[PDB]
C-alpha cells in the first residue's frame, strides 16, 4: 500500500527555517513525484511544489525562492527546507505523492500524508491557567476555561473521562501569542453539586496535568 | 536526391554538450547537405535553422529572403553552444508559438527536424506532449532524429505516437547522418505536396 | 495564477440525497480539472482526476463531469461516510490552484442554543484577569450572533467566540463567547449578559448576572 508520513519539528521561531522529511513506502521515489502542500489553519489548501523522479524541481514562486526539496532515493526519504518562517506559514504541512508522467500529463496528488502541524512563534512553553465554571448566583451546565497556554494541543476530560455525552469542547483561539479554549458539560441537575464534577485538563508541551473542582460558588 | 515541392523546412539543433565543438560541426555539414538538396526558396522549399540549449537562437527564419548560398553559409556557420541543457519542449513551444503562430503557406506542408542528442531534466517536460499536440493541431509534422546514446529515446517514442507522420530516425552517432541524408530527404519530400 | 471558485462554501443535505458541488476556473483549463475530499479528521484523499476517472477505490456514487471552465462533482446518494469538505484543483497551468472548498453539512429540525453565562472565578479574579464565559449549545442552523452587554450597554472589544463543527450524533452546532475585561474594569459595573440571536426565536435568548447579587 502507497504511504506518505511527514515528521516535522512542530514549532518553527520567526525568521529560522523549517525542516521536514517525508518517509515514504510502496512505490519508488525513482518512479514518482513528490509534492507538497500545506493548510492554514481554518484555510484551504495551498500547493507549494514538487520534486521529479529525476530530482528536478518545481516551486510555487508565492514562496519567494524560500523553498528547497531534496532527496534520497535510496532510502525513500523526500527533504522540505524552508528559509525564514513568519507567522504566516503557520500550517499543516502535507508531503504528497504525485505520478510525475509527463508522456501522460498526469500529475495527479493521488497519495496523501496524513500531515504535520508547524507553528511558527516567538512563544515560550507555557501551562495553562485552568478555571471552574459554576453557574453564577432539569440539566446544569458547568465549565472550565482554558487560558494563556502555547503550544496547542490541550486535552479536557470532565471526570476523568466518564462524563462525554454532555461535553463540548472548543477550538481553541489565538489570543496574544497564548491560546484560550473552554469545555462545557451538560448533567442532571441530580448529580450536581451532590456528586463531583471536576474538569482534567492535560498539556503535553508543558508535561502538565491539572484538575479542578467545579463548586458553587463561594458567595457571602 | 533533390525535393521540388511545397514544403516549409525547420531545422532544430542540440545545442548541448552531448555534441562536441567538432561533432557539432559534423551535424552543422548534414543541415548544408540537406539544404543542397532541396529546391530553397519562397516558391518551394523555405528553411529556418534554430540551435536550442536552455533556451535557443534562431539563425534563419522561413521567411528570410536570401539566396541559398547565403543560407547555407549562415547554417554552416551557427555558433556552437555546448550546454549542459538543450530543451527539446521549449524549442517546440518555440517552433509552435513563433516560428507557426500564423499559417503563411497553406499549400505547404510542414516539418520540424527535431536532431536530439540528449535528455532534458523531467521539469522541462512537464508540457511536452502539449506542444506536440499543438503542432499537430497546426498540421506541423515532428520528425525526430535521435543522435548519440543520450537521445530521449522516451521523447521520440512519444512523437511517433501522436501522430502516424511523426516517423522517427535512431542513429548511433552524428557520423551516420551523412549515410541516412538521401533518405531521410526523400521521407520529408514525400510529406510535401508537388507545386501546381 | 489561475483563480478556483467554488461559490458554495456551505452545502446542506440529507442523507440519500444527490448532491452536486461545483466549480469554476477564471478560464479554460482543458478538463485538467480534480477533486479531492477533505474528512472532518483532516485525512485528504483524491477521488476525481481528469475531470471524471475515479481513483482506486472509490465508489461509483461519485462522478465528475465538465468541460472549459465549469466542473461538478456528484455524488448519487449521499453517505455518511461522505460528510466532508470537497476541494477541486486545476493543472492547466503551474502553480497548481484549489478552489475554497465546499463542506457538506446534514440537514435537521431547526433547534434553538441552549445559553448559559458564567461569571469570572473567583480564581481568575485573584490573578487581575476577568473573563465573563457563555456557552450557545446545541444548535440548528449554523448561523448564530452573540451580543454582549455591560450595566445595558453593548460591549464589543475584549470578545472572543469560538465555533465547534457539526456534531455527528446530533447535527447540531455549539460555540462559545468570552469577553475579557480587566479585574479592575469588571469590578467597575454589575450587570453583565449574553443575548444569542438565532432563527429559532425572534426575541434574543438573554442569559445575565450582577456581579453583586452574589
Amino acid at each position: 500500500q502507497v504511504q506518505l508520513k511527514e515528521s516535522g519539528p512542530g514549532l518553527v521561531a520567526p525568521s529560522q527555517s523549517l525542516s521536514i522529511t517525508c518517509t515514504v513506502s510502496g512505490f519508488s521515489l525513482t518512479d514518482y513525484g513528490v509534492d507538497w502542500v500545506r493548510q492554514p489553519p481554518g484555510k484551504g489548501l495551498e500547493w507549494l511544489g514538487m520534486i521529479w523522479g529525476d530530482g528536478s524541481t518545481d516551486y510555487n514562486s508565492a514562496l519567494k525562492s524560500r523553498l528547497s526539496i531534496t532527496k534520497d532515493n535510496s532510502k525513500s526519504q523526500v527533504f522540505l527546507k524552508m528559509n525564514s518562517l513568519q507567522t504566516d506559514d503557520t500550517a499543516r504541512y502535507y508531503c504528497v505523492r504525485d505520478p510525475a508522467d509527463y508522456g501522460n500529463y498526469d500529475y495527479a496528488l493521488d497519495y496523501w500524508g496524513q500531515g504535520t502541524s508547524v507553528t511558527v512563534s516567538s512563544a515560550k512553553t507555557t501551562p495553562p491557567s485552568v478555571y471552574p465554571l459554576a453557574p453564577g448566583s432539569s440539566m446544569v451546565t458547568l465549565g472550565c476555561l482554558v487560558k494563556g497556554y502555547f503550544p496547542e494541543p490541550v486535552t479536557v476530560t470532565w471526570n476523568s473521562g466518564s462524563l462525554s455525552s454532555g461535553v463540548h469542547t472548543f477550538p481553541a483561539v489565538l489570543q496574544s501569542d497564548l491560546y484560550t479554549l473552554s469545555s462545557s458539560v451538560t448533567v442532571p441537575s441530580s448529580t450536581w453539586p451532590s456528586e463531583t464534577v471536576t474538569c482534567n485538563v492535560a498539556h503535553p508541551a508543558s508535561s502538565t496535568k491539572v484538575d479542578k473542582k467545579i463548586v458553587p460558588r463561594d458567595c457571602g | 536526391m533533390y525535393c521540388s515541392r511545397l514544403l516549409d523546412l525547420v531545422f532544430l539543433l542540440d545545442g548541448s554538450s552531448r555534441l562536441s565543438e567538432a561533432e557539432f560541426e559534423v551535424l552543422k555539414a548534414f543541415v548544408v547537405d540537406m539544404m543542397e538538396r532541396l529546391r530553397v526558396s519562397q516558391k518551394w522549399v523555405r528553411v529556418a535553422v534554430v540551435e536550442y540549449h536552455d533556451g535557443s537562437h534562431a539563425y534563419i527564419g522561413l521567411k528570410d529572403r536570401k539566396r541559398p548560398s547565403e543560407l547555407r553559409r549562415i547554417a554552416s556557420q551557427v555558433k556552437y553552444a555546448g550546454s549542459q541543457v538543450a530543451s527539446t519542449s521549449e524549442v517546440l513551444k518555440y517552433t509552435l508559438f513563433q516560428i507557426f503562430s500564423k499559417i503563411d503557406r497553406p499549400e505547404a506542408s510542414r516539418i520540424a527536424l527535431l536532431l536530439m542528442a540528449s535528455q532534458e531534466p523531467q521539469r522541462m517536460s512537464r508540457n511536452f506532449v502539449r506542444y506536440v499536440q499543438g503542432l499537430k493541431k497546426k498540421k506541423v509534422i515532428v520528425i525526430p532524429v535521435g543522435i548519440g546514446p543520450h537521445a530521449n529515446l522516451k521523447q521520440i517514442r512519444l512523437i511517433e505516437k501522436q501522430a502516424p507522420e511523426n516517423k522517427a530516425f535512431v542513429l548511433s552517432s552524428v557520423d551516420e547522418l551523412e549515410q541516412q541524408r538521401d533518405e531521410i530527404v526523400s521521407y520529408l519530400c514525400d510529406l510535401a505536396p508537388e507545386a501546381p | 495564477d489561475i483563480q478556483m471558485t467554488q461559490s458554495p462554501s456551505s452545502l446542506s443535505a440529507s442523507l440519500g440525497d444527490r448532491v452536486t458541488i461545483s466549480c469554476s476556473a477564471s478560464q479554460d483549463i482543458n478538463k485538467y480539472l480534480n477533486w479531492y475530499q477533505q474528512k472532518p479528521d483532516g485525512a485528504v484523499k483524491l477521488l476525481i482526476f481528469y475531470t471524471s476517472s475515479l481513483h482506486s477505490g472509490v465508489p461509483s456514487r461519485f462522478s465528475g463531469s465538465g468541460s472549459g471552465t465549469d466542473y461538478s462533482l456528484t455524488i448519487s446518494n449521499l453517505e455518511p461516510e461522505d460528510i466532508a469538505t470537497y476541494y477541486c484543483q486545476q493543472y492547466e497551468k503551474l502553480p497548481w490552484t484549489f478552489g475554497g472548498g465546499t463542506k457538506l453539512e446534514v440537514k435537521r429540525a431547526d433547534a434553538a442554543p441552549t445559553v448559559s453565562i458564567f461569571p469570572p472565578s473567583s480564581e481568575q479574579l485573584t490573578s487581575g484577569g476577568a473573563s465573563v464565559v457563555c456557552f450557545l449549545n446545541n444548535f440548528y442552523p449554523k448561523d448564530i450572533n452573540v451580543k454582549w452587554k455591560i450595566d445595558g450597554s453593548e460591549r464589543q472589544n475584549g470578545v472572543l467566540n469560538s465555533w465547534t463543527d457539526q456534531d455527528s450524533k446530533d447535527s447540531t452546532y455549539s460555540m462559545s463567547s468570552t469577553l475579557t475585561l480587566t479585574k479592575d474594569e469588571y469590578e467597575r459595573h454589575n450587570s453583565y449578559t449574553c443575548e444569542a440571536t438565532h432563527k429559532t426565536s425572534t426575541s434574543p435568548i438573554v442569559k445575565s448576572f450582577n456581579r453583586n447579587e452574589c
